[PDB]
DNA sequence: CTAACCGTAGACCTA
DNA sequence: TGTACAGTGACAAATTATCTGTCGTCGGTG
DNA sequence: CACCGACGACAGATAATTTGTCACTGTACAGGCCCTAGGTCTACGGTTAG
DNA sequence: CTAACCGTAGACCTA
DNA sequence: TGTACAGTGACAAATTATCTGTCGTCGGTG
DNA sequence: CACCGACGACAGATAATTTGTCACTGTACAGGCCCTAGGTCTACGGTTAG
């Protein structure tokens, strides 16, 4: 009956095909998107790898909810201004009511496709229905799309204003902004790491740095992160049922841009098969047998 | 810098509280609300009045007030001030210096200042050792703190005097120390010798291997000495070590780093460092340089422990075995030692990064086609000695023996300096200075 | 000689199928029955005819058949028999004698041998380390068995013959042996000497301590002689030595029973022997007596690891600190030693049984009030040479020394047999046979 | 409507005080009976110090089920001849109903005891309402009732035959006995226990040698037993999900009388005592501070 | 020229 | 940011003994 | 002869078990046990007596 | 008586 | 059946911070 | 004024936490690291020249 009264939840397959950062083919790539059912508006997304099984929804509703601020990166026009919990949050059939119960709305278990389809993904490299498009390359049409056409389109249901201007007009009041770290139920995690020396960690072969973390050398913590960016990682201190937060730390020895999960990844596999080449074809073989000959 | 404690994932009873909470937050007729109490009440089986506690209690805990509060008396002691200090105090002092406290040693004092004090009730052994618990603890971790290392493609190493030294390229820094072989050898007669010491010299840039020497002969400047030799000049084998590949390593360091022991800070290698024109470092401490004294531990792994004669790793392994197992000679052992490095070793993945072998990192580095340094120009691995005076009729004293040679009793009186091979010193070579200039004169004949 | 598994505690599936059975096990109408299987069939939601299998199947396995069956391929390899084996028979020689395998080691033969044989499909590393995963494992139980030892009361011990010799009563059957102190000490300037041997007898019947000494002596049979001394004769300290309780133990054993080292089997202790009248006997293994050995470690966990200068049990945990805090004297370290023993360790109960201390269980348990030997007649600890001849004039050859005193000018030529005592050689007691009989004739004097 | 048709469970605290060994006073014991009541015959006991919760009835019903054969020092003159499995077992409120299961019969939930009062327990020694009565002494007493007197009476329900004769009487067949071992579903146990070279266990502060136990030095095993004579105890391998039998194991060093459960306890602790009381007085003590001083 | 005899020293074993 | 190889959790893929249906057949019963 | 329970021949689906892959972490490299102090047992150049 | 000078040896430090 | 003390699971008893009622009081609402 | 929700003063019951007790088991006792091979640096009885 007014904006953010109910959020609706929906997910698919996405059939286009991606292509690695060394040109390797990748499988299909799955999306979940967050919609405002008072004006149809596009509240949040999630695109990656991932089957939309328990994850994903849990991050998708986190974007959701948190102010947006997109990069220069994205060339967006328009501002993608929501932020703020709904009434009702609905999703495609624990813990999904957990999030909902410690942040404050209602959840429900259980179509802007048609549109990404017809408006944007049927008209990009690697369409299954030779060409080649990396998974940032792809998050970034799809943002550009949401922000600057789809949220700014007029709807054959309302004729006077946009999904987004009847989202603004709907709103009964002025929604207030959550501090983030009230958001930490949706951040994957690991389970177990050991601080060394100095206070760093290591995730995905990468070295990280911690804030007055040195003082645990040691310990066990376990981290939470954004897998779209791995550069700062949540630390905490594991309490008798709760997971109480330490601090942050910063990645090492990386480039300056930004670093997302699959790219890690990526680049540690090409490291691993690189190394499964060089072999020892009579080299060691030859030697082994040879010591124990001679020892006989 | 606070806040944001995050709830553990919730057991049965508070999920049920969870369903609960979720119907009386909702605000609706006052009466009806009455309704959701009473049916709260009848869900949970408790008061009418417990779950407006519940709820409120909710509102300000979120989920964290859902979970057990713990009794917030955990880890408190229920004895005495007086005792938990002294038990404390106790054991500090107990290890303090060379000799050891048992806990058990501890309860015991414990109780005997019970009896001066005339308490009826001291800390049980059990208590001492739960006190005592967290102090045991912290130790193993402080004792096994796993360091980082660096990330790779770049790094630089201290000296004594504080100063960074970059490590940039191949041949720019090289390391040498010395090590036992945990092998027994026997002679071609089956006669037990004592094993062995192994000196390494290794290339600090690519880790590569750059000459090595093994034998009876304890460490010395002479040792150094034909280490260098072997790692400087060109490297060739016979076709009986049963070779694939050459060992490709050749050059000159411009930086000498290794340990502080008498053999590396002599005047002996001061000279060879002056005359072949590199400097020499020395560590901090042993965790400085830990790229030279690391592929000990590779050797015995995958080399030594799998010969007859292996003698463990320390005197708490040792196989009892050891003594009348060994067969091999130091001449065996050095061709396996050889063939080893040269087509295994030299052959691994840089351990550090990439797609790069040891021996293909070292020859990528390196900035320019080395040139063979002539063997005969190695002359200056020779001792020399500051002086000896040259006596009427031109022979000169040395070592309990005199030499005479051509030129020498036309220079009588001038002090001359001597450059000898310490293994056979039948022949003198005789400098003098023109010009603070060592300038050589002649070969004097013992 | 057989069955009876019995299962474990039930599941919650089973706990459910286990109610269907009770109602389906008992007959009645057929057509009821009937209606029962439906029953049955819906409460476990799965199909009309499975039931009549469970049901079947508790008919024959009980309570067995309702937990679920293992896949009976448990512990099986998928890899080829030839490769099971050769893993296995290849660690078993990578061990025999002196050398050590890695598993990691046998992988690397497996794939050589693979490419031997040209097979693409040899197992991997990982698999590698579970084929000899229960082989690995068993010698980590294998090393570890904990010997029950004897219940009490009664006991024995085994010699090198193969004899039982029965331990009956206090003062039957003595132990001695040797051991280093974890302590090092210092002179009465501060200057340190090497950490000194202790040598103990202990009583066998009752665990008690019968006499100690300790010092810089290396082990002989001089220093077993003095160990005896002390250990036999009445004891007594002056009141320097703070003591509370007398140390009231002496007499003479019937057997002694020590280790086969060359301090115990020499003709000096064989002599003592025959002259006190008891019989030595040999340890078969060191595991054979254990009760000598033993109290050692008692002794480094409640006396000498609070003490300034303790090194360790090993090399590998000697405190660095070790060499620098030493400030105890020989003297010093003994007097603690003996107040130690005295007030605390013979204060002791037994460990085997009751309440009996050590002190108490070796009185009640000797047979009769000792009689003191006298002092004077230790001098039978002296060693004997079974001969030296006298001289013409009455002189007879020793230690490069010539002895003279009254009566011998007149027995020249005569084999004679000397007693004398090692730490001081000034005078000679000369015996000479006499039907046999060693008989007393003079005291020479150098 | 026939013998052995249902059986039922009864218990009581008894009050009469029971001495120890060394004449130390102990608490009152607990008895738990079964009874067939067809006849009101009594099938089985159990008398001891654990309450009847859980644990006890278990021990009661294998005493009930299996034959009894009591030896010449109870002083029987008649025959304890009951034995078998009964249609319907009733006790006073899972386990309890798995081993009905693995048995054969069918376990329900919910008074000889005014006949033991007058007829027994009310004239012992000890007796609540000075003297000494051992346990032992005390079973000895009960079944010298139950086997010769109550079990030999005719009830006032009957006047023609006794209660065992009934009991005979109303068998619509032959029993035939059960062989133990399958019984094993009800001995007490001890969880883990280590097998010493040469195949020895520890219980209680005895030492017990197995049959064949040997090749297993070093593994962990089970054990289970009767408290009533803990001379053989029955050790069991632990396989996933069954416990399989696997040997029997006799003690060793002990006096060739019987020993029972409560007796082995009451020996040891009778020596802790007496460890603890010579102690040390200034002696250790003393020892201690003077060794500090010097140090010092 | 030839035979007998105590003190050093060497081979070997063990804790 | 001391160092690099042997050993180890966490998870995906291939193979297979075993459980589940559907139906047919034999035996007991009405 | 018709209906229901028990058993089997057969095919198909399914979790259990094994095997292979990948990232994160514990621990030795840092001069170091073959040497030493007894005893038995015996050989022996030199010395001395016949 | 007096002064100058290479080879042994001792004190000390470190791997 | 090698040996005997330091360290460790499994459980009972004492103390206490915290949860639960029952009732009284204040505030909002009908 | 009357009814219901929220908060509190108060007493009483209750599991959580700590402390003390008892039986079963791992592991060192078993000759053993202060010694050794270099180097620098310097003192020096003896020897030789004036
Ligand atoms: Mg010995
Ligand atoms: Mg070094």
């Amino acid at each position: 009956d007014y904006s953010n009264h109910v959020w609706q939840c929906d997910h698919t397959r996405v059939d286009v095909l991606l292509v690695d950062q060394h040109g390797e083919i990748l499988s299909r790539p799955w999306l979940t998107t967050v919609i405002d059912t008072y004006s149809r508006c596009i509240m949040g997304i999630n695109l990656g790898f991932d089957a939309p099984s328990s994850g994903v929804v849990a991050l998708a509703l986190r974007h959701a909810i948190l102010p947006k601020r997109y990069g220069s990166e994205y060339k967006l026009h328009c501002e993608w201004g929501t932020y703020g919990k709904p009434e009702h949050f609905y999703t495609d059939g624990n813990h999904l009511s957990q999030i909902g119960a410690q942040l404050g709305f209602v959840c429900h278990l259980r179509r802007p496709f048609k549109t990404l389809n017809d408006q944007l993904f049927s008209t990009l490299p690697g369409y299954t229905g030779d060409a080649r498009l990396t998974l940032r390359e792809l998050e970034q049409l799809l943002v550009r799309y949401i922000v600057d056409r789809y949220n700014q389109s007029i709807d054959a249901r309302m004729g006077d204003q946009t999904r987004f201007e009847r989202w603004e007009a709907g709103l009964p009041t002025v929604p207030v902004p959550i501090p983030e770290r009230d958001l930490d139920i949706c951040l994957m995690k690991q389970s177990r790491r050991t601080v060394q020396r100095g206070g760093c960690l290591q995730f995905q072969n990468l070295m990280y740095r911690g804030e007055y973390l040195a003082g645990y050398a040691g310990e066990t913590v376990n981290l939470r992160f954004d897998p779209r960016d791995i550069t700062t990682i949540l630390v905490y201190r594991q309490e008798n049922n709760q997971e109480v937060f330490l601090t942050r730390a910063h990645a090492q020895g990386l480039e300056t841009e930004q670093l997302a999960l699959d790219e890690a990844e990526a680049a540690s596999r090409r490291l691993r098969t690189a190394g499964k080449t060089i072999s020892n074809q009579s080299l060691l073989q030859e030697v082994v047998d040879r010591d124990a000959l001679v020892a006989t | 810098l606070e806040k944001n404690v995050i709830a553990t994932q919730l057991s049965e009873e508070a999920q049920v509280k969870l369903e609960v909470i979720q119907s009386l937050l909702e605000p609706c007729d006052r009466t009806t609300y009455g309704q959701k109490l009473r049916e709260a009440a009848e869900k949970l089986n408790v008061s009418l009045r417990t779950v407006q506690r519940l709820v409120k209690n909710w509102e300000q805990d979120g989920l964290v007030g859902l979970t057990q509060t713990s009794r917030a008396d955990k880890g408190k002691h229920r004895i005495g001030e007086f005792w938990e200090n002294f038990i404390t105090k106790t054991y500090k002092e107990g290890n303090k210096g060379s000799k050891r406290m048992t806990p058990k040693q501890v309860a015991l004092r414990v109780e005997a200042k019970a009896r001066e004090l005339k308490d009826s009730k001291p800390p049980n052994y059990k208590t001492v050792l739960r006190v005592l618990a967290p102090i045991l603890e912290k130790q193993q971790k402080a004792k096994s703190i796993r360091s980082p290392g660096w990330r790779g493609t770049t790094l630089s190493v201290k000296t004594r005097e504080g100063k960074d030294l970059s490590v940039d390229y191949s041949n720019h820094v090289w390391q040498c120390d010395h090590t036992r072989v945990d092998v027994l050898l026997v002679d071609q007669h089956g006669e037990i010798l004592s094993r062995p010491w192994l000196t390494t010299v290794i290339d600090t840039y690519s880790r590569c291997i750059m000459g090595i020497n093994l034998g009876f002969d304890a460490p010395s400047s002479g040792v150094v000495a034909l280490a260098l030799r072997h790692a400087i000049l060109p490297k060739r084998y016979g076709s009986e070590y049963k070779l694939h590949c050459e060992w490709g390593t050749y050059g000159k360091p411009e930086h000498f780093y290794t340990d502080g022991g008498k053999d590396f800070r002599s005047n002996h290698l001061s000279q060879i460092g002056a005359q072949l024109g590199f400097v020499c470092h020395l560590r901090d401490r042993p965790s400085e340089g830990g790229v030279v004294e690391r592929p000990f531990k590779t050797l015995n792994d995958q080399l030594f422990s799998t010969l007859p004669g292996y003698t463990g790793s320390n005197v708490q392994e040792r196989p009892e075995d050891a003594e009348k197992d060994a067969r091999l000679t130091l001449r065996e052992l050095e061709q396996l030692l050889v063939r080893y490095i040269v087509d295994r070793y030299n052959q691994s993945i840089d351990a550090r990064m990439g797609d790069q072998t040891r021996f293909e990192r070292w020859e990528a580095g390196l900035p320019t086609v080395p040139v063979p340094i002539p063997e005969r120009d190695l002359d200056i691995c020779l001792m020399k000695q500051s002086r000896r005076t040259v006596q009427r009729g031109g022979c000169l004293q040395f070592q309990n023996l005199m030499y005479r040679g051509e030129y020498l009793a036309g220079y009588a009186g001038e002090t001359v300096n001597l450059r000898f091979d310490p293994r056979d010193i039948t022949t003198i070579l005789v400098y003098r200075q023109e010009n603070n200039q060592e300038v050589f004169l002649t070969r004097a004949h013992a």
